[PDB]
């Protein structure tokens, strides 16, 4: 099978300025035809993916100018002129010059912006959830840059890491920030024994009292 | 107008067999060749195989010959996968595809199948109550995946739906949306959730 290397992630690319995100072929992919066996898939979050580029020089309807593709038969580059937030994902090359048809590891496309910091919320546990014998308190970091950020979780000014859930989204296709949540899932009983609950991203606080 | 719809998945215990289907309208789909291509959590991309219009020629990825059967019916315009034999490794989201790598390339939404002997579990759902941003938060389920929708789908702006966490054998997640102070709680705000494995759908109505 011909292997199709790229990196995983690009460098981080300012709005409006050109991202290249380059894929190399084990073997070439001219064929005696003049034609390149070279296709780039676009995935966008929690969607399939989507041609944009087959046989390096045919772009897929609907598919921008912006996107062009070059190389020498073994060695490729995706460039993105002017570089929009809606261009976030993962870039795939692949090839079919020779079955199976194999695709790169993908390439996340990173976009640079402005350091924002988080709104944050916090919601207590519904007293829905109190019934079951836990009891759910989450932490919400809402449209921050860049994703590297953390959540400290105190109960009675105490620091509790026991409990604790994280999780990020994707960079934003309008904004290119990101949001993440921490969830804090104590018993029923420790939840009612206590008072004061905090989470804190890095100074940004929020908190409430039972 | 083309759609590829799909379905099949699930959950299946190790060493059983499985058949997906995709359904196809919005073009003569006994014209043109199908693919199936995959996605495991986390991963990338593995075509599986494909087949012309009249099912003469089928191709596979050599290591994956044994295992998968690709077949279809255009007089009932589907495509089908078979797998039998199947192991923890073949965990991953389904991909049909039409035609690809041409002006035709379309994929379906895909469908999952969880290779596991591990119980599916229906999730349990909690709303994020108090711009103002509201969420649910659901737990407890397995397999992948579960679907977050707010109003049908209807509210899309300002919905950030962070990825699942996996947690002694158990799924979590949760979505929450931003929305003017003045349309909350003056108006109705729900979000949908979906969990296919276990046929669950269920809504819950966000409230002070």
């Amino acid at each position: 099978d011909i292997v199709m290397t790229q990196a995983a992630f690009s460098n981080p690319v300012t709005l409006g300025t050109s991202a290249s995100i380059s894929c190399r072929s084990s073997k070439s992919l001219l064929y005696s035809n003049g034609i390149t066996y070279l296709y780039w898939y676009l995935q966008k979050p929690g969607q399939s993916p989507q041609l944009l580029i087959y046989q390096m020089s045919n772009l897929a309807s609907g598919v921008p100018d912006r996107f062009s593709s070059s190389g020498s038969g073994t060695d490729f580059t995706l460039r993105i002129s002017r570089v929009e937030a809606e261009d976030v994902g993962v870039y795939y090359c692949a090839q079919n010059l020779e079955v199976p048809w194999t695709f790169g590891g993908g390439t996340k496309l990173e976009i640079k912006r402005a350091d924002a910091a988080p709104t944050v919320s916090i919601f207590p546990p519904s007293s829905e959830q109190l019934t079951s014998g836990g009891a759910s308190v989450v932490c919400f970091l809402n449209n921050f840059y860049p994703k590297d950020i953390n959540v400290k979780w105190k109960i009675d000014g105490s620091e509790r890491q026991n409990g604790v859930l994280n999780s990020w989204t994707d960079q934003d296709s309008k904004d290119s920030t990101y949001s993440m949540s921490s969830t804090l899932t104590l018993t029923k009983d420790e939840y009612e024994r206590h008072n004061s609950y905090t989470c804190e991203a890095t100074p940004i606080v929020k908190s409430f009292n039972r | 107008e083309v759609k590829l719809l799909e379905s099949g998945g699930g959950l299946v215990q190790p060493g059983g067999s499985q058949k997906l289907s995709c359904a196809a309208s919005g073009f003569d789909f006994s014209g043109y060749w199908m693919s199936w291509v995959r996605q495991a959590p986390g991963k990338g991309l593995e075509w599986i195989g494909e087949i012309n219009p009249d099912s003469s020629t089928i191709n596979y990825t050599p290591s994956l010959k044994d295992k998968f059967i690709i077949s279809r019916d255009n007089a009932k315009n589907t495509l089908y996968l078979q797998m039998s034999k199947v192991r923890s490794e073949d965990t991953a989201l389904y991909y049909c595809a039409r035609e690809t790598g041409t002006r035709f390339d379309y994929w379906g939404q895909g469908t999952t199948l969880t290779v596991s002997s591990a119980t599916t579990t229906a999730p349990s759902v909690y709303p994020l109550v108090p711009s103002v941003t509201l969420g649910c938060l659901v737990k407890g389920y397995f397999p992948e995946p579960v679907t977050v929708k707010w109003n049908y789908g209807a509210l899309s702006s300002g919905v950030r739906t962070v990825s699942s966490v996996l947690q002694s054998g158990f799924y979590s997640l949760s979505s929450l949306v931003t929305v003017p102070s003045s349309t909350w709680p003056s108006q109705t705000v729900i979000c949908n959730v979906a969990h296919p494995a276990s046929k669950t759908e269920l809504i819950k109505r966000i409230e002070p």
